[PDB]
This record gives C-alpha cells, sequence and structure tokens, in this order.
RNA sequence: AUGAUGUCAUACUUAUCCUGUCCCUUUUUUUUCC
C-alpha cells in the first residue's frame, strides 16, 4: 500500500514537514544526521514543492541520512519519496 | 465494556481467589481479575 | 532486485551463476588499470587488444548454454 | 541551559515525576521527555538516574517501555558509558524476561548512539550476547541480533573483527524462521556483519547453502547471497572458489593463473 | 568497479551542453550543463538511456552545432547468445552502432 | 482466496458494496477485502473485471479524498492484476454508453489503468479512438481520457507528449463543440504537467488556438484562455512578447463576465501572463490593477474556497512584480471590513506579500494604517485559526 | 546413483542421504568440500523448530566476566512497601550506588570465544570440546590420584577399547600434561 | 504502577495453590510434564489445571511404572 | 516425544499507530442583452 517510487535520483533537495522532520528516511532513526536527501522532480514538483516526503504537508526542513544507511550505501538507490500505491495526489 | 465471555483462566483464578480470601469479600477478588467487576464475580460464583 | 543484474534465486542454474561471476570478473579487469596491465605483461598484447578480447569474451564465456 | 539555579532534590523529584510521562499517546512528548532526562542526567550524573530507569516494571509492551531504554542509552552517553555498563550487564541477571530483552535493547540503542567508542566495550558485551543470542525465546535472538548490527556498523575498520566472527557463529543458526521481525532483524544483522567482517567470510558461510537440495535452504541462502551480492559486488571477485570445467563449458577463469 | 554502474566510459558534447556518462552494461546516464545567471557552471538533473542486456564498447561525443546533441554508443546484445544453445548467436551477431539523441525540449534521451 | 475463488466471493460481495443503505466505514472495509483478495488472485478475475469496475468507478468521483486514492489504488491493482487486453476488450462498450456519467468515470478508469501498464502500451487504442468516425461522444470520452491521464501521470507524461499531442490535435477543428472544448482543456492539463519543456511539441497546436481566441463566445473561449494561459510560460520571451501582448486585450475585456468558471480561468491566466519576466510594470499598473481590484475583489469570491486561494496567489504575484506598497496600500482599508472570511483573505495576502518582498518598501502613513488594521482585525476573532496570528 | 557418485569426490563423505536428490549434485559435491567453507546447520529435517527447553532449564541465568566482577557493583545491586515508595518520592535519598569513577575509568582500560572453524547448533554444549583420555577435576578427587588415570593401566592389558577405536592414551601408544591423559 | 502489582499478585496466588510448574531461565512459566509454556502462571496453571495436563502425567506415570 | 484441523485463550513485536488532511469529481441539451 505504501512503497518507494524509486525513480532516478536528481539534484532536488528533500523536504520534510513538522512531523517527519528529524527522521532519517530508511532507518527510521534520529541518529547522526550526516548526508543529504535527493529525489527527482518527478517525485517533487508543483504542489510537491517543499512538500513532505511522507505525509503530504509543507516541508519545514530537509532530511538528513544517518551514518548507518551511509556505510551500507542505501542512500544511492532510487529516489526515496514514498508513494502510496494509489497516486501521489 | 467490562462485560464479556468467561475464560478458563479467569474462572480458575476465581476458584483460587475464592479459596484464599473467603466468600464475603468480593471487591478483593475482583481486584485481581481484569475486565470483570465484583457483582459479576459473586454472581458467577453462586 | 530483479532489475539489478546478477540477482540470484532458488532456481538459479550453475551455468548462469558462473557466467555471471565471469562477466563481473571481466568488468573488474576493465576497471582496474593495474591488473589489466599485469595481463598485458604476462600475455604480450596491447592494453587495447586485451580489453578487446575481453569484450569478445563477455557474452560467450564457458561457451554455449545447456 | 541554566540547570544550576535549582537544587538537586527538586531535580530528582522531577525525575520521579517524569517517569510516568511515558504513557503519552504522542511521540513528540516522549521525545522532549527523553532528551530532558538526558539533560538532568548531565545535571546530576549517571548512577542514581540509570538505577531509577532500571526500577521500571516493564508493565506494558511498547506504549512505552523502550522509551526508558532510550533514556538508558542517552544517559549512558551524557556521561561516559565507560562508567555505566557494569550495572546494566549485572541487571540482565534478573529472572524477569521482558526486562532482560529490555536491557538487550539498551545495548542496541547504546551502540547506535556511541558509534566509534564501542571499539572497547565490544568485548564486555560479547559473552552476554552469547547468552542472549543462545535462545531462551525468540525476542532474545532478535534484539541481540539488532545489537550485533549496530555494533557491527559502529566498530567498522578498527580491527576488532575476531570477536565479531565469534558472535557471528552464534548468529548463524537463527537464519531459518518465518517470523517477520526476527527474519528482517537477522537480515539487518548479517548486513552489518557483512560490512564489518568483510564479504569473504560471509560468502564462506553462504556457499554450500546455494545449491542444497531443499527448497527452503536455497530460498534463504540465495536471499542472503543476494544481500551480500548487491553491495560489494566489486570486491567479491577474488573469493569465488575454483570450480572445475565440464564438457560443454569452461568454468575455470585462467586469467588469474597467468604467472610472470 | 561494477558491471552496471556508470563511470566506466565518458563522453561530452563539443559545445559542452550535456555530458554523457556510461557503464559497461545496462546504464547510460546524461547530465546537462548550463552556466548560471553569473555564468558559473550549474549541473542539471540526470536522465536515463537504459537499454536491457546491452554491452557498451565505447561512447564518443558527436558534433552537432547548437542542435539536439547526438551520442555514438557502440553496443552489442548477448540476449541472442544466452538463448541460443547451439552457439550460432556466438557468431552471426554484429555489434550495433546506435546514435542516441538527447532532446532539450522533450528533456529525455530517445534511441 | 485461492480456495473459494473469485466467483463466489464477488457474487456474495458486489451486492453488499452495491447496497443502497451502505455506510461509510462498511464501504471502506469491503474495499479493503477487495484489495487484499486481489493481491492474490491474478488470472482468476478476468471474467469479473467489468463486474468489479462498475461498482468501483463511482469511487473515483467522490467528495472524500481518501476514497479517491483508495479507488485509484484498487483499480491499479485490478488492471495490473488482469491483462491489458482484458481491460481494453472489457471496457469498450462503456465509451458510447448513453449516460455521460459512466463515460467520465470510465475515462478516469483508463487514466488509472494507463498509469498501471504505461502510456506506450495503451497508445494505439486511444489513437484509434480519437479518430473514430462513428459518433462524437466516443472522441469526447477518449479526449477526456487524455486529460485524466494528464492529471494523474502529471510530470511523468513527458516522453510521449509528442504522440499524445499528435492524437489530440485533430479535435480542435471538429464541427462539434464539446470535442473542441474538452480538447483544448486537455492541452491545458498537458502543458500544466509539461511545466517548461516540450514547447515545440505543442507547436502545431498554437496557430488555430490563437485564431479561435478571436471568434469565440462562452465557455469554450475561457477554456482556450486556460490552455494558452498554461502555455505562455513555455514560450520564448520574444515570440511570447507579441503573443502575450495580444492576449492582454481580451484578458482585460473579459474580467467582467459573471461566469465563475470564467473568473477562475482569467484569474490564473493573469497570474501566468502578468507574472512573466518579459512584461512591463507600468503597463500592468495602469491597465490592469484598477479593474482587477474592482471586479475581482468582492464578497462573491472570498466565500468560495478555490476562488479564495487562487485569488490570493494571483494577487501575491502581482505584488511580486509591481512591488509592495501598491497592492498592500490598496487592500489595507479592507482589514476593517465587516465580514471575517474577507478580512482573513486580505490578511493572509498581506502576510505572504510582506513575506516575500520585505517590509522595506513600505512608507510611514500606510504603516500606521497597517499596524492599526492588524490590531483591529485581530481584536475580533470568530474562529480560532493561525492565519491572523502568523499574519 | 548415490553409490558411484561417491567415487567422483576427494572427500565423498560430504555426500549425504538427501544429497543424491540435488538438482546439481555434480557441483554441490565440489562445493561442500571447499577448503575453508563451513557446513549448513543441521536443525532442518528435525521438525522441532530449532529448540526446546529440555537442556535449557538447567542453565544458569548469567555470569559476569571477571573484569566486571572485581569492580564491586555486584554487591551494590540487590523490598519496599507502597507507602515507602511514595515516601521514596517525598523523602528521596541520593547516591545509593556511589560508584568510584576512578574504578570505572580503570577496569575497562587498565584491565580490559571461538575461531572461524566452528558454528553452533541446537543441542551442542559441552561434549565435543568428557572423552576417553579427558575427565573433570572433582572426579579426579574421588579417584584421588596425584598429578595416567589408573584404569588406563588396565587399558594396557585388556586392549584398546572397541567403542573408541581411534584411541590413544598416554604412555601406551600415545607418548600428557595436566588433566588430559588421552586423545 | 498498579499493573505491576497484578503481575506480582497473580504469581504468588499461582504459587500458593500450586510440583510440576516452574519458571525457566527466562521469566515464563512451564509445565515440565507437558512441556508447555504459559504466559502467566495462572494462565499456565489452568493448563496446569486442565484435563489434558492431567492425562499426560498419568501416561508418564504408567510409562515409568512399566 | 511438537502432524493436521479448530474463531478457546494469554503474552509479545514494530521509538508502527492516534493528528493530520480538503487544491484540481465540477460531468449536460454551445449560449449573458448598444
Ligand atoms: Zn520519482
Ligand atoms: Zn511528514
Ligand atoms: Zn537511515
Ligand atoms: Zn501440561
Amino acid at each position: 500500500d505504501l512503497i518507494f517510487c524509486r525513480k532516478q535520483a536528481g539534484v532536488a533537495i528533500g523536504r520534510l514537514c513538522e512531523k517527519c522532520d528529524g527522521k532519517c528516511v530508511i532507518c527510521d532513526s534520529y541518529v547522526r544526521p550526516c548526508t543529504l536527501v535527493r529525489i527527482c522532480d518527478e517525485c517533487n514538483y508543483g504542489s510537491y514543492q517543499g512538500r513532505c516526503v511522507i505525509c503530504g504537508g509543507p516541508g519545514v526542513s530537509d532530511a538528513y541520512y544517518c551514518k548507518e544507511c551511509t556505510i551500507q550505501e542505501k542512500d544511492r538507490d532510487g529516489c526515496p519519496k514514498i508513494v502510496n500505491l494509489g497516486s501521489s495526489k | 465494556i467490562k462485560g464479556g465471555v468467561w475464560r478458563n483462566t479467569e474462572d480458575e483464578i476465581l476458584k483460587a481467589a475464592v479459596m484464599k480470601y473467603g466468600k464475603n469479600q468480593w471487591s478483593r477478588i475482583a481486584s485481581l481479575l481484569h475486565r470483570k467487576s465484583a457483582k459479576q464475580c459473586k454472581a458467577r460464583w453462586y | 532486485q530483479s532489475k539489478y543484474i546478477g540477482t540470484g534465486h532458488a532456481d538459479t542454474t550453475k551455468w548462469e551463476w558462473l557466467v555471471n561471476q565471469h562477466r563481473d570478473s571481466y568488468c573488474s579487469y576493465m576497471g582496474h588499470f593495474d591488473l589489466l596491465n599485469y595481463f598485458a605483461i604476462a600475455e604480450n598484447e596491447s592494453k587495447a587488444r586485451v580489453r578487446f578480447n575481453l569484450m569478445e569474451k563477455m557474452l560467450q564465456p564457458c561457451g554455449p548454454p545447456a | 541551559r541554566g540547570a544550576e539555579y535549582v537544587s538537586a532534590r527538586e531535580w530528582m523529584r522531577i525525575c520521579f515525576e517524569l517517569l510516568e510521562l511515558l504513557k503519552a499517546h504522542k511521540k513528540a512528548i516522549r521525545r522532549a521527555t527523553v532528551n530532558t532526562f538526558g539533560y538532568i542526567a548531565k545535571a546530576i550524573g549517571p548512577h542514581d538516574v540509570l538505577a531509577t530507569l532500571l526500577n521500571n516494571l516493564k508493565v506494558q509492551e511498547r506504549q512505552n517501555r523502550v522509551c526508558t531504554t532510550v533514556a538508558i542509552a542517552i544517559v549512558a552517553e551524557t556521561c561516559s558509558p565507560f562508567t555505566v555498563l557494569p550495572a546494566l550487564m549485572n541487571e540482565y541477571r534478573v529472572p524477569e524476561l521482558n526486562v532482560q530483552n529490555g536491557v538487550l535493547k539498551s545495548l542496541s540503542f547504546l551502540f547506535e548512539y556511541i558509534g566509534e567508542m564501542g571499539k572497547d566495550y565490544i568485548y564486555a558485551v560479547t559473552p552476554l550476547l552469547e547468552d542472549a543470542l543462545m535462545d531462551r525465546d525468540l525476542v532474545h535472538r532478535q534484539t541481540a541480533s539488532a545489537v550485533v548490527q549496530h555494533m557491527s556498523l559502529g566498530v567498522y575498520g578498527f580491527g576488532c573483527e575476531d570477536s565479531l566472527n565469534h558472535l557471528l557463529n552464534y548468529v548463524w543458526p537463527n537464519v531459518f524462521e518465518t517470523s517477520p521481525h526476527v527474519i528482517q532483524a537477522v537480515m539487518g544483522a548479517l548486513e552489518g556483519l557483512r560490512v564489518a567482517i568483510g564479504p569473504c567470510r560471509m560468502l564462506q558461510y553462504c556457499l554450500q547453502g546455494l545449491f542444497h537440495p531443499a527448497r527452503k535452504v536455497r530460498d534463504v541462502y540465495w536471499k542472503i547471497y543476494n544481500s551480500i551480492y548487491i553491495g560489494s559486488q566489486d570486491a567479491l571477485i577474488a573469493h569465488y572458489p575454483r570450480i572445475y570445467n565440464d564438457d560443454k563449458n569452461t568454468y575455470i577463469r585462467y586469467e588469474l593463473d597467468y604467472i610472470l | 568497479c561494477r558491471r552496471i554502474v556508470p563511470g566506466q566510459f565518458l563522453a561530452v558534447d563539443p559545445k559542452g551542453r550535456a555530458v554523457m556518462i556510461s557503464a559497461i552494461e545496462k546504464q547510460k546516464l546524461v547530465y546537462i550543463l548550463n552556466r548560471d545567471a553569473a555564468a558559473r557552471l550549474t549541473i542539471s538533473s540526470p536522465l536515463e538511456a537504459h537499454k536491457a542486456n546491452t554491452l557498451v564498447y565505447h561512447v564518443v561525443g558527436v558534433d552537432v552545432g547548437f542542435e539536439n546533441p547526438m551520442f555514438a554508443c557502440l553496443e552489442m546484445d548477448y540476449e541472442e547468445a544466452d538463448n541460443d544453445p547451439t552457439g550460432e548467436a556466438a557468431a552471426n551477431t554484429q555489434q550495433t552502432l546506435t546514435f542516441y539523441e538527447l532532446d532539450l525540449g522533450l528533456n529525455h534521451v530517445v534511441r | 482466496a485461492r480456495e473459494f475463488g473469485a466467483g463466489p466471493l464477488f457474487n456474495q460481495i458486489l451486492p453488499l458494496l452495491m447496497s443502497p443503505t451502505l455506510e461509510d466505514q462498511e464501504r471502506h472495509l469491503l474495499v479493503k477485502v477487495i484489495d487484499r483478495i486481489l493481491y492474490k488472485l491474478d488470472d482468476l478475475v478476468r471474467p469479473y473485471v467489468h463486474k468489479i469496475l462498475v461498482v468501483i468507478e463511482p469511487l473515483l468521483i467522490d467528495e472524500d479524498y481518501y476514497a479517491r486514492v483508495e479507488g485509484r489504488e484498487i483499480i491499479s491493482n485490478l488492471a495490473k492484476a488482469a491483462g491489458l487486453a482484458t481491460m481494453i476488450s472489457t471496457m469498450r462498450p462503456d465509451i458510447d454508453n448513453m449516460d455521460e456519467y459512466v463515460r467520465n468515470t470510465t475515462a478516469r478508469a483508463f487514466a488509472v489503468v494507463a498509469s498501471a501498464l504505461g502510456i506506450p502500451s495503451l497508445l494505439p487504442f486511444l489513437k484509434a479512438v480519437c479518430k473514430s468516425k462513428k459518433s462524437w461522444q466516443a472522441r469526447h470520452t477518449g479526449i477526456k481520457i487524455v486529460q485524466q491521464i494528464a492529471i494523474l501521470m502529471g510530470c511523468a507524461i513527458l516522453p510521449h507528449l509528442r504522440s499524445l499531442v499528435e492524437i489530440i490535435e485533430h479535435g480542435l477543428v471538429d464541427e462539434q463543440q464539446k470535442v473542441r472544448t474538452i480538447s483544448a482543456l486537455a492541452i491545458a492539463a498537458l502543458a500544466e504537467a509539461a511545466t517548461p519543456y516540450g514547447i515545440e511539441s505543442f507547436d502545431s497546436v498554437l496557430k488555430p488556438l490563437w485564431k479561435g481566441i478571436r471568434q469565440h463566445r462562452g465557455k469554450g473561449l475561457a477554456a482556450f484562455l486556460k490552455a494558452i494561459g498554461y502555455l505562455i510560460p513555455l514560450m520564448d520571451a520574444e515570440y511570447a512578447n507579441y503573443y502575450t501582448r495580444e492576449v492582454m486585450l481580451i484578458l482585460i475585456r473579459e474580467f467582467q463576465s459573471p461566469d465563475e468558471e470564467m473568473k477562475k480561468i482569467v484569474l490564473k491566466v493573469v497570474k501566468q501572463c502578468c507574472g512573466t519576466d518579459g512584461v512591463e510594470a507600468n503597463y500592468i499598473k495602469t491597465e490592469i490593477l484598477p479593474p482587477f481590484f474592482k471586479h475581482f475583489w468582492q464578497h462573491r469570491m472570498a466565500l468560495d474556497r478555490r476562488n479564495y486561494r487562487q485569488l490570493v496567489d494571483t494577487t501575491v504575484e502581482l505584488a511580486n512584480k509591481v512591488g509592495a506598497a501598491e497592492i498592500i496600500s490598496r487592500i489595507v482599508d479592507d482589514l476593517k471590513d465587516e465580514a471575517e472570511q474577507y478580512r482573513k483573505m486580505v490578511m493572509e495576502t498581506i502576510e505572504k506579500i510582506m513575506g516575500n518582498l520585505g517590509a522595506a518598501d513600505i512608507d510611514h502613513k500606510l504603516e500606521e494604517q497597517l499596524i492599526d488594521g492588524i490590531l483591529y482585525a485581530f481584536q475580533e476573532q470568530t474562529t480560532e485559526d493561525s492565519v491572523m496570528l502568523n499574519g | 546413483t548415490v553409490a558411484e557418485l561417491k567415487q567422483l569426490v576427494a572427500r565423498p563423505d560430504v555426500v549425504e542421504m538427501h544429497d543424491v536428490t540435488a538438482q546439481d549434485p555434480k557441483l554441490l559435491v565440489h562445493l561442500k568440500a571447499t577448503r575453508n567453507s563451513v557446513p549448513v546447520p543441521r536443525h532442518w529435517c528435525f521438525k522441532r523448530k530449532y529448540l526446546q527447553g529440555k537442556r535449557g532449564i538447567e542453565k544458569p541465568p548469567f555470569e559476569l566476566p571477571d573484569f566486571i566482577k572485581r569492580t564491586g557493583i555486584q554487591e551494590m545491586r540487590e523490598q519496599k512497601t507502597m507507602k515507602s515508595k511514595m515516601r521514596e518520592k517525598v523523602r528521596p535519598k541520593m547516591g545509593k550506588i556511589d560508584i568510584d569513577y576512578q574504578k570505572l575509568h580503570d577496569a575497562f582500560f587498565k584491565w580490559q570465544l571461538t575461531i572461524h572453524g566452528d558454528l553452533y547448533y541446537e543441542g551442542k554444549e559441552f561434549e565435543t570440546r568428557k572423552k576417553p583420555g579427558d575427565l573433570s577435576d572433582e572426579l579426579r578427587i574421588s579417584l584421588g590420584m596425584p598429578v595416567p588415570p589408573p584404569w588406563l593401566i588396565a587399558m594396557q592389558r585388556y586392549g584398546p577399547p572397541p567403542s573408541y577405536p581411534n584411541l590413544k592414551i598416554p604412555g601406551l601408544n600415545s607418548p600428557l600434561y595436566g588433566d588430559v591423559f588421552g586423545t | 504502577s498498579s499493573s505491576e502489582s497484578n503481575r506480582d499478585r497473580r504469581e504468588r496466588l499461582r504459587q500458593l495453590a500450586l510440583p510440576y510448574f516452574m519458571k525457566n531461565h527466562l521469566g515464563s512459566y512451564e509445565c515440565k510434564l507437558c512441556l508447555t509454556l504459559h504466559n502467566n502462571e495462572g494462565s499456565y496453571l489452568a493448563h496446569t489445571q486442565g484435563k489434558k495436563h492431567q492425562t499426560n502425567l498419568a501416561r508418564r506415570a504408567a510409562k515409568e511404572a512399566k
């Protein structure tokens, strides 16, 4: 019902809302923000400008990856903007 | 909300509790069980 | 996983697994300047002709399937 | 910020009041709560407050216990855990099981927050993980495995791999099960162990399982072997063993046998 | 060094509009370059040329002045060779030369 | 699932999900069971596909949003679950169906299935449909399908944009009206998801459109204005100089129509046309602003929702060009107006404006009227909301 | 044939019962005998789901590493009425542990398994690592011999045991230090 | 916390009424005849107070007496 | 000496949950008069 879109990673910076603000996306954790999130403008566009990567609210900050997902190199896969398995809006 | 079906665990624990405390103290026995009241424990005994 | 080449599964055959590790070895050879140069030294050719023979052996190796 | 203006007695009372704030149905409440608990942990110092954490009845599940666990972590950071560990490790002794798995979680988050500093304490935790990973009940194997994970990412590159191999022994039997949380746990485990130990040892545990007659073993060992395969696919080359060539196919890669 | 991961072969347009990066197999990516308002170089978002089961011998930039850029990709398909138990596809299979055309307006890369 | 088979289930379900007395929750739950069983059954559902969609397509048009995202999800799972030819061969007879309802919701259905199985697979079907010579209703449907594909897929339309345009272009000149209207509308949706790229793909479409801009009365006109509106940001500031300067006239003249569809369109238009970097301030300041604040700022608008928002945005952008003190200076006096929602509107407008441009431009007296306005409006609050506070 | 398949391997012992049913035995024969690789765990074909609580009910709860034992925390940790608990909140006393931060800056620095060839499986604990030639301390005490165990004097006369034929025990054919008198 | 008192009180009550029931190295209750694991001793006791647990003791009774 | 079938029951897991959210459902026989 909820899974990654995994379109090619662009240069656009990730945007998280109030709620999701502190979370590293994949590890679900708050620890050691280090690197930065990138998603395609196909996932981030228009009404998605400054949109949350998750809930669909306005982004108040930018997501940072953990060090855990860093060494395991998961941050380099397709754009980790969750799509519900209906549309994205 | 508290009401519901009686369970072998609740029923055996009711046996032991009645054995230990005695017949006239219901509030003490209802204290041990969950989702059941004193009236229900007494009427369930008798 | 599927769209990631080299993905295995329970039904994976010998032939496919070994031809995989072959092709990956060859991409490593194309990759590392030195080890390539070692190959050029040992069997005398150009760096070029080496890489060329490898690129010929990419699809074949072990030969036909079963 | 200030924290000096108020006497310690007031503080510890604040603690014993903070303890039941963890019934909150909201996540941000618990957030601020734990971080505060760390701050006052700095204002006082570890032993008393971590003892007050270990007082916990564990009474309900999540919703929460494990928040107290997080407090044990952050408290172990705020002043050196280099002090705190023996108390905890002793408190695994207690026969009550849910708090045993509790302190296992405490180790997990603990290494997650400490990172590099685990280059020492690995040894201390190693035999206890042995006791925990050896299974009383599944949650032991699971949580302990998570500990092995975060430890395994944290210690990377510092030369402690040996004991991590030893622990990998006891990790290895747990590979088989259908329980989602323990199987995904074990997956994270063996991934961290992949990066820490290096692929060669992993693959040396994953070879024979690939072609085994049964379907189960192949399903799993191929899942593992894929996890090992995607990352570090570049470094695997050396470790594929020698496999003899059959009739129609040449399975020997002779390039590696060119000798000057 | 990977099989499918780019960085292996590298080409760029004479006008420097778009640089094309490529692996040995399956992945050929393009970054478009334009100087900023200050004439300082800014890089675009990537694109995807992906073509399944295709070996890339070499990639060379192509000259088209102020046009939709072209790229010369040497390719070969082994999918003919894997499904041919006889071994005929080992021979009788010629490496395909393909020119990809980047298109700025449509902002994708079409064969 | 695998045991009972899809036949008995749907036979015993579809009546319930069809029930006239159905709840909200009960509906949603039956939707859940349909999903969960359709994660398993794959080849089995082929006979029931239409028999499903007939109940499900009403989920796509609904007041509830979550109902809509659910519906799109389960039709995605159904189409991908079944085969392409299953879907196609299934859903043809609903194209010419007398009722337009089924035609519409069916169009959104094709949108969903096309998101599932991709545009190029389904193209020849469409491209065959829009050229159907039987009757117009079909072509109307297929064009609507082009649109709903534009909305759903959105940014991802990009590769096949050319072929899509090449399909739709033949309807702009058709003798029937609807087909023309909905056509140009679909161009609009395209370009809006086409945000700037692929301008030349729309190329051959233009010259008729501009011509039509002259001769049209009524809704179709406004529709063209919608299309052209979303187009202009995609043109070159030189060609779009001329073309824009032509659009401005009609844009002016058409402020006054009572049609609210009209006012929406021409509004967003004014945003895009006059928010163009290649437009001169003074020309807007003279020609536009006085009629703009005259007709557009009224208590018909603000009570509505979409008109409220869009109005906010357009005004914000006009501020972004002509500057701050103008707009604010004209709308300050309305902070003291009776109604709330209106005060809320000008209040959030001032908020965004002073957010972007900065307060430095503001003079003294107008600043007195500012602070007094903001206190006064803040002193009467019928509801609790952030707009006044953040403001 | 499972018979002749055993002639094609350097260590045919690796071939087992279900091995002959493998989809590719002609390889797995060559893998399973690979130099340093380790065997698959044995808990499958046992339907018991990898464990039971038979031997696991006699285990100790836990025992600390000696480095943590010398510290002294063990005695500090060890009860309370409810009103004393609400008194413990109103009264409260501080510093019950009162640890020495020097000591816990000392132990883990100043003071402070298995190789790769092993892997754990379900029931295995002690046995492999009491064998012919290897006994426990106390039973030495009952035996009462000062530092062969004396019935390996009779393993001279009557012969090497049928049960453990590979046997060597000290002084006879096995040419011994501490406890372990045979291997 | 009130919940904590119940756990304590329902262990002691199942200790009074209690030779087979025990507690493993973890905290769970177990019947050493039947090899069953019980979430709460009272819940476990009921299984311990059941007619199946009864039988398997008699069967092991006979099985030893032979 | 733990197989299968049962809507008995209790523990337990996931820093999952509990506040986010309304924005393109606007669908009709073209039809706003110096
Ligand atoms: Zn995407
Ligand atoms: Zn969010
Ligand atoms: Zn992460
Ligand atoms: Zn029993």
